[PDB]
């Protein structure tokens, strides 16, 4: 671990 | 007085038209500006983590540096800095090729000075997982989302239609326990941490070439080396202003040693931060 964090599709965030 | 972080590299030999013996520096360097008078050149001294150099040299003014940079394209010069006291151990963000190896080595080699925060996920907790250990398990996607919009997370993403995020509180938790929190995140998390009054030590590993990449990792193909180098270029173009340092080496060992030193040099109770 942590595998799931190793591969993630990131999301844009608000300013 | 005026203290500045250099956002670019300066070579005396490369610049013509210098009024006095220049002072050449590297990105990330802190410079003490003795006299800013001339609208062209400045008089400054280098500020080392140890001393302050006894010496003087000429650096181009913010104004001069920018006209030159702006003249090309169809702007990074100097970032004013203040010395600030911190009650926490600064998070560490390594970026660029090899960063994952560098992350693994710090945690392995120095378990006392380094660690990882507990991330949040909306993935349902498995029977064998303990909330607070593996993840902070969020039972509401609605809540998780409201947290994201409210900037509770410095980074968030999706895996198998599950929400994941890296909390500020979670990072501040390791920071206050006396460890550098090693973060695997993008350049965007840097500003958020700064906004959060947790100033990360952000180090970018800059490949000298595709060959440089292939030499440190011998198992990469041409396609991979090409891709790896190309994403490091855009990473550098996007986030450069937000790096505390940039490192290059011919070997991983060389890179690693530098990051260890920089972290050391940046880990004191007093640090240079943007003046704002």
């Amino acid at each position: 671990r942590r595998h799931s964090m190793e591969n993630l599709e990131l999301m844009k965030l608000t300013p | 007085s005026l203290y500045v972080r250099a956002l670019f590299d300066y070579d005396k030999t490369k610049d013509s038209g210098l009024p006095s013996q220049g002072l050449n520096f590297k990105f990330g360097d802190i410079l003490h500006v003795i006299n800013a008078s001339d609208d062209e050149w400045w008089q400054a001294r280098q500020v080392t983590p140890d001393g302050e150099s006894d010496e003087v040299g000429v650096i181009p003014s913010k104004r001069r540096v920018e006209k030159k940079e702006r003249a090309r394209l169809k702007v990074l010069s100097y970032e004013p800095v203040n010395q600030q006291e911190v009650n926490y151990t600064r998070p560490v963000i390594i970026l660029g090729p090899m960063k994952d190896r560098v992350n693994d080595d710090l945690i392995s080699e120095f378990p006392d000075k380094f660690g990882s925060c507990v991330p949040h996920t909306t993935r349902p907790k498995r029977d064998y997982e303990v909330d607070g250990r593996d993840y902070h398990f969020v039972t509401s996607r609605e809540q998780m989302e409201k947290d994201i919009q409210e900037h509770k997370f410095i980074e968030a993403g999706q895996y198998n239609n599950h929400l994941y995020g890296t909390s500020v509180q979670s990072v501040r938790a390791v920071a206050e326990k006396g460890k550098h929190c090693i973060l695997d995140v993008s350049g965007n998390a840097i500003k958020r941490l700064q906004i959060a009054q947790l100033y990360p030590i952000s180090i970018f590993i800059k490949p000298k070439s595709m060959e440089n990449i292939m030499e440190m990792n011998k198992r990469l193909t041409d396609e991979q080396a090409r891709k790896t180098f190309e994403r490091a270029v855009r990473l550098e173009q996007e986030f450069t202003e937000h790096f505390t340092a940039i490192v290059q080496g011919d070997t991983l060992e060389d890179i690693y040693n530098q990051v260890k030193q920089i972290i050391e040099e940046q880990s004191g109770p007093y640090i240079w931060v943007p003046a704002k």
